RNA sequence: AGUAGUGGCGAGCGAACGCGGAACAGGCUAAACCGCACGCAUGGGUAACCGGGUAGGGGUUGUGUGUGCGGGGUUGUGGG
RNA sequence: UCGGUACGGUUUGUGUAGGAUAGGUGGGAGACUGUGAAACCUCGACGCCAGUUGGGGCGGAGUCGUUGUUGAAAUACCACUCUGAUCGUAUUGGGCAUCUAACCUCGAACCCUGAAUCGGGUUUAGGGACAGUGCCUGGCGGGUAGUUUAACUGGGGCGGU
RNA sequence: CGCGGGGUGGAGCAGCCUGGUAGCUCGUCGGGCUCAUAACCCGAAGGUCGUCGGUUCAAAUCCGGCCCCCGCAACCA
RNA sequence: AACAUG
């Protein structure tokens, strides 16, 4: 699954580009932290 | 547990064959595992049995 | 030591296969600046050759020559001798041959013996025994009919044998042949392995070629190309 | 039709294609997209919008997206 | 921190006579600054057969080897292989150890709670990608279950058939 | 049926991954040592290396051929 | 280490 981040993460990448995420370390600590959203809807709010 | 609290998913019953084509009763029961599941981010954590078909997908959040 | 191995990764590349018009073009090109050599094409079998129901063993032969001058020795006399005095023996000797041989003369590129001279020849075959001259009757050495047998060394009928860890040697002509003198001695070679095929072969059966000289490098060759060497 | 087949090819099990009748019937939604409200974001001549064009005026309520309710839509010769 | 796979580089091997039969096959018989492992120095085993031709850190200022022959024997060159070791590239896979956020806690305090050694929720102290469970897979399994255990026979049983 | 091991003198065993001598212990005979006997020490005798048939300069050792023995896995005419 | 007998 892809995503959106939001805040630094180191070693993952710089912010507001989408990147590649195993899956359990995106809905047990990205997405419950707020600091990545899912790429459904977010591609036209970067834009 | 053996049945999802979302889509009603429970098990289902067949027979286990041998070598020597013995047929007898097992069950295949899905893939039920917990969950701390919230209903807006920062909430408080209902306990559920949710299978793994839709924690793959997005049908709780944590 | 300097220039020799220095000469190698200017022309050939190791990675990249070739095909068998460039192998016979670079085989041109490593030895124009030495001396003329053999060009010779090692054979990677996939046959295990220590079952001796799967031994490789079989000749071949090379339309376009290889350059040998095929000094051949006939073990013959009386008519025998007479069958091979017109098909090209240069050294007909007598019963004393036997004494020659052993005294330091050992003068000549192919050795053909009778089925009359048997009982005799088989007393020099011990001297001949690593340069590969003794008389063999299963390369077609040993028979009745000489006079044809001469002409089966100046053609360059290349009798082929596996060695002992799967690694075939063939040679197809001297550095001073062309292009398609070679190609098509190279063309005759795959094809005649493939005949010589055994029965009980697994895997991949020619999983390995390459070409190479006397004083040379090596070129990495293609299998993949059987059909198409002309 | 106890047929094709299926079976320690043992005991047994056993269709459909099609033909004759009984009775006859077909209808709504989802999605694209256009609105309204709510929720999030972005922006102050950077820019549009104020039913379309025509002109000025307003002088920021535009633009993007999420959730429900109306409009639109229902097809195989493909339909929208 | 380790391992094998394809490929590439270096190195390793061997009897009395020979750079110890290149270890083996096939080609082919003159190749380049090699003084000499006297030096500055050659191996990590080989220093046992036999001392290896690199650790080229050097002397480059010159020349060895290919020519003689002997067990079968070639000796420079040089080939793509065999056994052992090592380096590099690319790919793939397994151990061990820290982290916190999934998960676990019959550890504690607080609240729902008026009466609660149940339960749930919040905070905290710890365990932690292990355990438990699902699926697939091998083992063990009289713990349990359905059954088999032939016939002739001066009666059955033992022998024999 | 598939993998990978085993057979050596009268007995009990080394040697087999590196092709070359073919051995050691026990038992039989004879000899040393001692004043003499035991104990000890030595030599000789004793080999189809399970069998054959090739590779091979050369095989107890490598590869096949059967011959008995064993281990684990298989075994729905 | 070594042995013991008449
Ligand atoms: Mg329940
Ligand atoms: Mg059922
Ligand atoms: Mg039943
Ligand atoms: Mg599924
Ligand atoms: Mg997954
Ligand atoms: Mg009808
Ligand atoms: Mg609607
Ligand atoms: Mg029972
Ligand atoms: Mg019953
Ligand atoms: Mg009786
Ligand atoms: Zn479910």
């Amino acid at each position: 699954m892809k995503l959106i981040l939001t805040a630094d993460v180191d070693h993952l990448g710089s912010i507001g580009d989408t990147v590649e995420v195993k899956d359990g370390y995106g809905r047990n600590f990205l997405l419950p932290r707020g600091l990545a959203i899912v790429a459904s809807r977010g591609a036209q709010k970067q834009a | 547990a053996a049945v999802c609290d979302i889509c009603g998913k429970g098990p289902g019953f067949g027979k286990s064959v041998s070598h020597s084509h013995r047929r007898t009763s097992r069950r295949w029961d899905p893939n039920i595992q917990t969950v701390h599941a919230v209903t807006r981010p920062g909430g408080n954590k209902k306990r559920l049995n949710v299978c793994t078909s839709c924690i793959k997908a997005g049908k709780i959040t944590r | 030591t300097s220039k020799a191995y220095r000469a190698a990764a200017a022309k050939v590349d190791r990675t990249n296969l070739y095909t068998p018009l460039q192998a016979a073009k670079l085989a041109k090109e490593t030895s124009s600046t030495k001396q003329d050599a053999t060009v010779e094409v090692a054979i990677r079998l996939g046959v295990d050759p220590r079952k001796a129901d799967q031994m490789v063993r079989g000749t071949v032969n090379l339309p376009h020559g290889t350059g040998k001058t095929a000094r051949v020795a006939v073990f013959a006399v009386g008519e025998k001798a007479d069958a091979a005095v017109a098909a090209g023996a240069d050294v007909v000797g007598s019963d004393d041959l036997i004494e020659r041989i052993q005294g330091g003369w050992l003068e000549f590129d192919a050795a053909i013996a009778t089925p009359d001279q048997m009982a005799k020849v088989g007393r020099i075959a011990r001297v001949l025994g690593p340069r590969g001259l003794m008389p063999n009757p299963k390369t077609g050495t040993v028979t009745a009919d000489v006079a044809k047998a001469v002409a089966d060394i100046k053609g360059g009928k290349i009798n082929f044998r596996v060695d002992k860890q799967a690694n075939l040697h063939f040679v197809i002509g001297k550095a001073s042949f062309d292009e398609k003198l070679l190609a098509e001695n190279y063309g005759a070679a795959i094809d005649e392995v493939l005949r010589l095929k055994p029965s009980s072969s697994k895997g991949r059966y020619l999983k390995k070629i390459t070409v190479s000289t006397t004083t040379g490098p090596g070129i990495p060759v293609d299998p993949s190309i059987t059909r198409n060497f002309a």
